This record gives C-alpha cells, structure tokens and sequence, in this order.
C-alpha cells in the first residue's frame, strides 16, 4: 500500500548492481568454467551450478539479513527508513 | 464485538438531533455522551491544611482536565465534588419587601454582567492613507463577589439604587453541594480515574501517578496527593508471582531430572530449553 | 505594530519590485493579511516561485542564494517592514523550527508570564549552553489598544444596560450579522457596520450614542473613559495553559543534548511554578539520529546469525563483521573528502550524517559483507581439503578477484550518475551518491586486500 | 468573533472548547491561537498512529456539546472542525479584466465548493478573500 | 441593495418614513476586507487546495487542474486560470 | 419518598393569577437554583 517514495527508486538504482551481482557471479563462474572445464554450454553450466549455487545463496541471505532491520523504526524518519528497507528487501528477495 | 468508536458517535449523532427539544435549562447545561467502563481504577486523594475542600476542588479542575484526561488509557475522570461558582443566595422576604422577585435579580445579572466585544480603530475597509489599526477593549463582566453585590435590581427616581448587596448574600461557592468525600474521617477531595475500553491497569495507573508526581511541583504548597486505592499493585503482585513460581517450578524440574539422569551435563540442557520455548510463546502472545 | 493594509501593501509592493529584479524568479504571489507568525493588517507573506531548474544553472541561482539575495535587498531597501526570505524544508513540514512553550502553571498575570518569557530568552542568550543567535520570541506582536472604562455608577444614574453598550460598540466597530438574503440564487449574508469616517478615529469611539432606556441617545463621553494602553495581538494556550513560543538553537557545531538539558533547569530558576514544553518542526524529526546503536545492533546481529546459519560455524561470521568498518572509513572519508572539495572553490560544502548518508551506508555495509562472504566462503571450502590458512585464503582471493571487481565496479560506476546528479533533489541524490560511491570504492579496495587476511587471522585463532 | 480582541476571543470562545478537548482519544497535545482579527483557533495534534476518521468526529462530538455556551455571534457564525494538513499543494490564480476581485470571489465560490472539494485527495480548499455580502454602511451622525 | 435602502427605520405620524437610504450607504460588498492577494502585482484572487491525510500530490493536482479545465468552459468569459504554484511538477521530475 | 404536590387550578391563574411560566421561574429559581451567566474567575469562565 506504500506510494512510491524517492528513496525506493534510489534503492532499485543502487540495488540494480546487486541484482546483477548474482547473475554476474553465476555468468562469470560458468565463463570461467567454459574456459577452465571448457565443456559444451550444458555440461559447463552443470559444473558451474554444482560449485557456485551455495555460493550465490550466501550473497542473497546476507543482503537480506542486513537490510531488514532498517525497517523496524517508527516515525517520520521511521517511515522513510521502513520504505527504503522494504523495497530493497523485496527486490533482493526476487533477485534471489 | 467491540467498536466504541462507531457507536459513541452514532449516539452523539442522535443526541445532536435531540438537544433542541430538550428543556432550556438542560440544553444550557449540556448533555454528555461517554463510552464509560463504570469500574474505578484508582482514586487520588488530595489532602491539604491551608486549603479547604472547595478550594482544592478549584485547583483539582486545574490539574485534572489538562493532564489527567490526556493520559493514555483513561477515558474518564470523575471529580468528587464540583468546581466553584459565583453563588448568590437571595432572601425571598427582602424580595417581597422591595416588590422584587427572582426574575428581577436574574435579569439584573443577565444585563449587568455580559461579555462585550468592541472592535478596532482603522479596521477594513479603511480610509486612504490610514496609519494605525488598534483593537479597543471594554469589560462588562463582573469578577468579584463585591461587584456582583453592587448590581442594580431597581433604580429609584430620587437617585437611590436597590442592590444585590441588600437582597442577597453573594460570594464564591460551589456549583453543587451534594457529594462529600472523606479519607479516614478528615475532609479530603479525591479524583477517580476510570478506564476507557482500551484501558490498561499497570501502564495507565503508572502513568497517572508519575504524571501527578510532576504536577505536584506546581501545586500551591500544603497540597499532598495520596493513592490508597490502586489496582496496579495487584498486577505487580502477579508479575512477582510469575517470577517466583516459575523459579520454584524450574528449580524443581531440574532437581527431578538431575536425580534421574544423575549428571549435570545431562540435566543442564532441558532447563535451558524451557526459557527458550516459553520465550517463543511470549513472542506469539505479543503478535496476537 | 499599529500597521494597516495601506502600509502593508506598500511594503509588499516593494517586495514585488525586488523580486522582479531577480531573473531567477518567474512569478511572485504576495498575500496581505497572513504570515507564519499570525494574522492581521501587519502580517503579510509572499511566494516567489522560480523559473525552470534547467535555466537557473549558475553559482548564485540556487533557492538559498536568491533567498539570501532577496533578503539582503529587502533589509537594505524595504521601508516600514521587517522582510526575510526563507527556503522550504524538503519533507517533514509538508526554516529551522525550535518551539519552546513556556507556560505558567500558576495563575499569575500575563504581564508576569511574558516578563518571565523574556527572562528565559535573555538568560538563554547570555548562557552558552543555549548557543547564541536563533533567538526570537515566536507568536505575534504587542500593540497599543484602547481601553473603555465604564463605571456602573453612571449606568445606574442615567446610563443604559451593559447589553446595549455591547450592541453599540460591536455593531459600530466590527459589523453585525443580521439576516440572510437571496442573491442570484444563493442565500448570502447581510451585514451592518458603521461608516469608515466613524469607526476609525480613536476619539470617535465615545461619540457613538447608545440608546438610553427612555429612548435617549447618549454618547459614551458622559459615561466612559478611553485609556491608551498596551495588549497582546495573540494569546497562546498550549496544553490548557497560556504559553509563549521562544527560540534558541544548537546547530551544526553543538549537540542539542546539553541545551535541551539546561533549559529545564532554566525554567526552574524563575518562579519554580512555571513550566515549559516542546513543539517544533522538521528539526525535531532530525533528532531521530541517536537511535542508531539499535539499528546496527540489529544489523550485525542479523548478519552474524544468518552467517552462522548458512556457514554453520562462528568463525566465519566473525571474519565478515570484521569487514564492516572498512566501508565505514570509505563513506566517512568520502563525505569529509567532498566537504573538503566543495569548500575550496565557490560552494558551501553541505554534506553530513543525514538520512541519505545512513541509508546509503546501510547498502555499502551490505555489499561489503557480500564480498567478504564470497571469498571467505570459498576459503572455507579450501580449508576442508587440508589447504593451509594462507594457502586457502590466497587461492580463494585469486578465484574471486574478477567477479568481485566485476560486480562492485559495475555498481560503483552505476552510482556515478547519482554522484554527479544535479537539479531537483540533487542534494539528496548526491548525498547518497557520495557516501555510496567512495564508501564502496575504498570499501572494495580495503576489503579485497584485508579479507584474505581476515580468514588467516580468524582461522589460525579458531 | 468579529469584535473580540485577543483576550475576549481566547476566553469567551476558544477556552470553552479546549476544556472539553482532551477527552478525545489519542490526544497527544493541544494548542490555542487567539488573535485580534476576530478569528480563533485550537489545534489538537494526535499520536502518530493515523486515524483521522475517529478523531475528527470525537472533536465534533465535544464541540457539538459546546456550541450552546459559545457567544451568540459565534454560534450564529458557526465553529468549524477540520482534519487539516497546513501545507499548500497548489494555488489557482484567477485573473480577469471585465471582472473585479469582489466579483471573481463570488464565482470562485461557485466552482470551488461543488467541484474543487469533491475531488479526491483534497480535504480543504482555502479561498483568498470572501464571498460577497449585502454590506450596509450606516452613518452614526445621521443616526443621532 | 435598493430594496434594502427603502426599509423603514421609523414611521412618522404625518406619513413620512425614515429610510435606510437616508441613514446608510447600502450595496453589495464582501463579508470581510482583510486578505489581499496579488500575482506579480496585478490584483488576482487565487484558491489554495490542501491535502487531506490521505492526499496525493501528482494524482490530486492532476485532478484539480483538469477539472478546472472543464470548469472554465462555463465561466463568465474573460476569466482565466493560472497555476504557478504546483508541487506535481516536482514529482513529474522524479519519474523523469 | 414523601413528596410535596402543588395543585394549581387555572381558574386562579385566569382570575388574578399569573402565567404558568412565571410560576415555573419562581419555584425553580427558589428551590433548585438558576444558571444565569458566566463570569471570569482567576483566568477561567465559571458559573454564576
């Protein structure tokens, strides 16, 4: 029910890197493997997902954990804080 | 199904539609609507030596409405007694003496004691190049009992005036003289705070007793506040009971387990489980 | 005081002149009769709206600059009026508000309460606890009023009832609402008021003839006296008690803690039966900054826990929460570093620990945790294979270097548009621009070198 | 209260309401502003949890209980209750050549209440000036 | 105003009547004469819309400016409406 | 409770008597007081 505040867009503009971060982490690791293991696009991705999946889960959970308590404030600054924290917490949850 | 917010004001709705047909005396008095739990949370006995019951009731009305009605939880504070009024006690025999009546004195006060508003010099619209705009004051309101006694009931032709000083005993009294409050015999004047339908007992009573604590600083000294009636102390006893009893039961449970498992390592864990599992329940309690 | 619409519209005319001497200002709207302080003939306020943001792109075209230029122009040329131009706060109100409300908690005279108000004001200016400047009694003005004394002896002798006197003064000075009349299909008001020539001369007040009981018209001159005294133009009752608004501030150099502390003692000094209280504006919500140790308390607790949850130990979370100050020094040096830069040329460096610095720092603390999480998680895998601490740390750092650079520098570059952002809400966009940019650059740099060390330090101890 | 100076306004009207205004639910704090313009105000700011619907009408509750004791001039005028954000969204400047300020203020009241108060979002529209009335300017000398 | 001027204040015995036309200047004026609004100097009369506690800035201001657009069609002509003050333009800038 | 009951024949009111309204004002103001106006007391409008 929150009307879009400015800080929310700031998030998604700041966050935009962090959503790519997981896509980058994966795409870089298969790229490393497509050069290292160097096998056809399917088999290389199998080796990719096998070694890096949990490593991506890390990134997600730690950003999710650190960003939620910014919301637990009530008031004017509390409203603004909770807004920015919630929009992030959503965006990371969908990137995860 | 509790919704005092929609109901209290639908009551005021019908009463706003009603007030006109009500007697002129009642309508002048005013009919009040309140969502009131009839139970008394606590009384605040105000006892003083320099002050009297009438006098305390005047300052009671000075710390009770601005402060003791603002406090969260309390939805009504009932003062035992009445704030003071300009009581005029006419003598009907002196009334028939001067061929006067109650209608005369009533109209006399209705005429010689009125709120008069003037206006301003150079107000809008004003002439061109006007310089000063200033309000003008005039007082048609009697403030003291003496001024109320010197009101004219009838002006004789020779220059003689019939005063209220002659036909009445005028002075400061109360609005009513019915309620009589007494703490242990001595004449005290207490204030009863009641809970709104969203009212607590510990938090509310805590709030009113520590608010009246700071309020006392600005009292006309000789004025003390006692709180004999207090249901928050019964609650404090409960949290004392939960701590003591949980300790008794926990120490107990530990003993039987140590007596059965026969080692501190074995027995130390399930006693560490119970605060965690009960704290979990506590979380669910605040959620609901 | 004692001002009227003529003199007020004269001052407003000068204001409009000065505002139209400024090319930044597109339109100006002057309104007489109202101000932030109060209402009356002396009160007036103007809204000088600007041209588009795109055109006002030069040093001295910012809203604060025109405000300063206009105020300077008025303070120099404006006759018969105190006129100042101020800038509107961003959010909370929609000037720096400091509302003390000195109430008397005893029934003492209003004159004594305002004398004690000035006493509080004076003693707070003299004291350094309540840092000088920003001292002004909020409210309205004191004005010379007329006081009609009416002895009831005259009313009893040949005079009239007080009611008729009320009708006379009220209807002759402030008009009288009599009935409703049908005007063009709408019930409007009919009002009776004495002519301008009458209700404007101070001596004319007595000249009005009240109707005596016997149908006689008698002037107030025979029964009344006019006294040219003083009186308030605004009575303020805060919380049931008659109060007064006074100002004093500790800003951008001193914490508000000591000032708000000493002021209670200040009010205690006079009377003892007097009290004060606080109101205010956006600066009161600005106070919400000492709630921070609970923020980071919950922050590092949530991160430590989730880390101890995924990684299934307690050494690795300690190897990561060790990296959080590395991004802090980057954000702080970025804010300080830009406060350094902007101050040398032609601008007033205005970056600080605002909410944008805070939310931007929370982000940075997250990304730095991510990076630390990345390399130390891989080195966690490598320590399992009997690879030594320094070994496992190095091979990890070696394998995670490129992606860390690939992600971070994509983000660091990504906030450069925010870093160089100008125009509307640019102060905010650059505030979160600087703290994030430098906080992430120095953050990444110090992390990428000290994190492999962090594994070696932690694991060789745990 | 057209003629009331600051003290008369505060005492005869404004102070009468205030004494009944902290029985209202969630009353954080209250202030009063009585000036010499014949206008008086009393603000009741509530605790952060927003419920203007229950509060605005509990205010009207107490004021409906109060209106009678208020001066006959004020009661004839009418005392209004409003849940008002004091911030200005936007101004709509009406400028005309054939019309005058008085005349525009009469038609302003013709497009502002039926139309500009109906619109969603807006909870108050303040017109700068006043709708026109039948003004009668007596001369006290021709009276005597 | 003429009918208001011909009201009887007192009827004399000879048939003469004291009118308000004699003792007063009667006509159409305003209820108050305090507030003076001016756009760029010229005497204009503006209306200030404020937000309710459920009020928006873009949607509301959009609504009032496009409602007054149709309202103008029924104006006594010579009547124009300008909106210099507008906080919806600041929001449009944000989405831009 | 034992109460007093004032029987008032309207024949007396028609002969030499007074309107019922004045009788009401008499009994009410002589027995149960009458609220007449407000007066300024120590910075507070009280009752007379």
């Amino acid at each position: 029910g929150m009307s879009i505040n400015v800080l929310t867009m700031f998030a998604m503009i700041l966050v935009i890197g962090i959503v790519v971060d997981d896509a980058i982490v994966v795409v870089e690791n298969v790229e490393r493997i497509m050069a290292g293991e160097g096998l056809p696009p399917k088999e290389a991705t199998k080796k990719a997902m096998g070694q890096i999946s949990g490593a991506v889960i890390g990134i997600t959970a730690v950003l999710i954990s650190v960003f939620v308590p910014l919301a637990m404030f009530s008031g004017a600054a509390g409203n603004i804080y909770k807004q920015f924290a919630l929009t992030m917490a959503s965006s990371i949850a969908f990137s995860a | 199904d509790t919704d005092e917010n929609l109901a209290q004001v639908e009551v005021q709705n019908k009463l706003s539609e009603v007030l006109s047909t009500l007697p002129a005396t009642v309508q002048q008095y005013g009919v009040t609507v309140s969502k009131a739990r009839s139970n008394f949370l606590m009384i605040v006995m105000l006892s003083s030596d320099v002050q009297s019951t009438e006098e305390m009731n005047d300052y009671a009305q000075r710390n009770v409405v601005p402060e003791l009605q603002r406090i969260e939880g309390v939805g009504q504070v009932r003062l035992f007694g009445a704030q003071r009024a300009m009581r005029i006690w006419v003598d009907p025999k002196k009334l028939q003496n001067y061929n006067l009546s109650f209608a005369d004195v009533g109209s006399a006060l209705s005429a010689q004691n009125i709120q008069i508003s003037a206006g301003s010099i150079g107000s809008l619209p004003a002439v061109r190049g006007q310089t000063v705009t200033a309000t003008v004051t005039a007082q048609g309101q009697l403030g003291t009992a003496e001024e109320f006694g010197n009101v004219i009931l009838r002006a004789n032709t020779d220059g003689s005036n019939i005063y209220l000083k002659d036909v009445a005993k005028v002075g400061l009294g109360m609005e009513d003289y019915s309620s009589s409050t007494r703490l242990n015999g001595v004449n005290t004047t207490g204030m009863a705070v009641m809970l709104s339908n969203s009212g607590n007992a510990m938090a509310t009573a805590k709030a009113v007793k520590e608010r009246l604590a700071v309020l006392e600083k600005y009292f006309p000294q000789g004025m003390s506040w006692k709180t004999p009636y207090d249901t928050s102390k019964f609650v404090e006893i409960s949290i004392e009971k939960v701590i003591h009893t949980l300790i008794e039961a926990m120490v107990l449970v530990f003993v039987v387990m140590y007596l059965f498992l026969q080692n501190i390592r074995y027995t130390l864990i399930p006693t560490i489980v119970v605060p965690i599992s009960l704290l979990g329940g506590f979380a669910f309690i605040s959620y609901m | 005081a004692g001002a009227t619409k003529e003199r007020t519209d004269a001052t407003l005319a000068q204001v409009t002149q000065l505002a139209k001497s400024i090319p930044e200002i597109e339109n100006i709207i002057t309104v007489s009769g109202f101000s932030f302080s109060g209402s009356g003939q002396n009160m007036a306020m103007g809204f000088a709206i600007f041209k588009d943001w795109n055109e006002r792109t030069a040093s001295g075209s910012d809203a604060v600059a025109v405000a300063g230029k206009l105020t300077g122009m008025m303070m120099g040329t404006l006759k018969d009026g105190f006129g100042i131009a101020v800038v509107p706060p961003p959010i909370l109100e929609l000037g720096s508000g400091l509302s003390i409300n000195l109430q008397d908690r005893n029934n003492t005279g209003h004159t004594a309460l305002l004398a004690k108000r000035n006493e509080l004001i004076q003693k707070m200016r003299a004291s350094g606890l309540f840092d000088p400047s920003t001292v002004r009694a909020g409210g309205l003005e004191d004005s010379p009023q007329l006081k009609i004394d009416i002895n009831r002896a005259a009313a009893a002798a040949q005079g009239i009832s007080f009611a008729d006197i009320r009708t006379a003064l009220a209807s002759a000075l402030s008009s009288s609402y009599v009935s409703d009349f049908p005007n063009q299909g709408r019930l409007q008001r009919v009002m009776v008021q004495a002519d301008e020539d009458a209700r404007m001369q101070p001596a004319d007040i007595l000249n009005l003839t009240v109707p005596n009981k016997s149908g006689v018209a008698v002037p107030l001159s025979t029964i009344a006296t006019v006294s040219w005294e003083n009186g308030t133009e605004q009575s303020v009752r805060f919380n049931g008690y008659p109060s007064m608004k006074l100002s004093a501030s500790p800003a951008t150099g001193v914490s508000t803690g000591q000032a708000m502390e000493a002021v209670q003692k200040m009010v205690d000094e006079l009377g003892g039966g007097y009290s004060f209280e606080w109101g205010g504006q956006s600066s009161e919500e600005a106070k919400g900054g000492s709630q921070t140790l609970i923020l980071y308390g919950l922050a590092v607790a949530a991160v430590f826990l989730v880390l101890a949850a995924l990684y299934e130990s307690w050494s690795i979370p300690l190897a990561v929460i060790l990296v959080i100050p590395l991004g802090l020094i980057g954000a702080a040096a970025g804010v300080t570093g830009r406060n350094l830069f902007e101050g040398l040329l032609g601008s007033v460096p205005s970056f600080a620990n605002d909410i944008y610095f805070q939310v931007g720092f929370v982000t940075v603390m997250g990304l730095s945790a991510k990076n630390a999480i990345l390399i130390i998680e891989f080195a966690k895998d490598l320590q399992a294979q009997g690879k030594s601490a320094v070994e496992a740390a190095l091979e990890a750092a070696r394998l995670r270097f490129r992606p860390i650079i690939m992600t971070s520098f994509a983000f660091i570059l990504g906030v450069v548009p925010l870093y160089i952002a100008a125009g509307a809400s640019s102060a905010s966009q650059r505030a979160i621009g600087t703290t994030v940019f430098w906080g992430m650059l120095v953050g990444t740099l110090l992390s990428v070198f000290l994190v492999p060390l962090f594994y070696v330090v932690v694991r060789k101890f745990f | 209260y057209p003629g009331a100076s600051a003290q008369v306004m505060e005492g005869s009207v404004l102070s009468v309401i205030e004494r009944n205004m902290n029985g209202v639910e969630g009353l954080d704090y209250m202030s009063t502003s009585a000036d010499s313009s014949g206008s008086g105000s009393v603000s009741l700011t509530f605790t952060p949890d927003t419920d203007e619907n229950l509060a605005q009408v509990e205010v009207q509750n107490k004021l409906s209980e109060v209106l009678s004791t208020l001066p006959a001039t004020v009661q004839q005028y009418g005392v209004t209750v409003s849940k008002a954000r004091s911030n200005f969204l936007m101004i709509v400047m009406l400028s005309s050549d054939v019309q005058s300020t008085e005349e525009m203020n009469d038609y302003a009241q013709r497009n502002v209440v039926p139309e500009l108060q109906r619109i969603e979002g807006v909870g108050q529209v303040r017109l700068f000036g006043a709708q026109r009335a039948m003004r009668i300017w007596v001369d006290p000398k021709k009276l005597q």
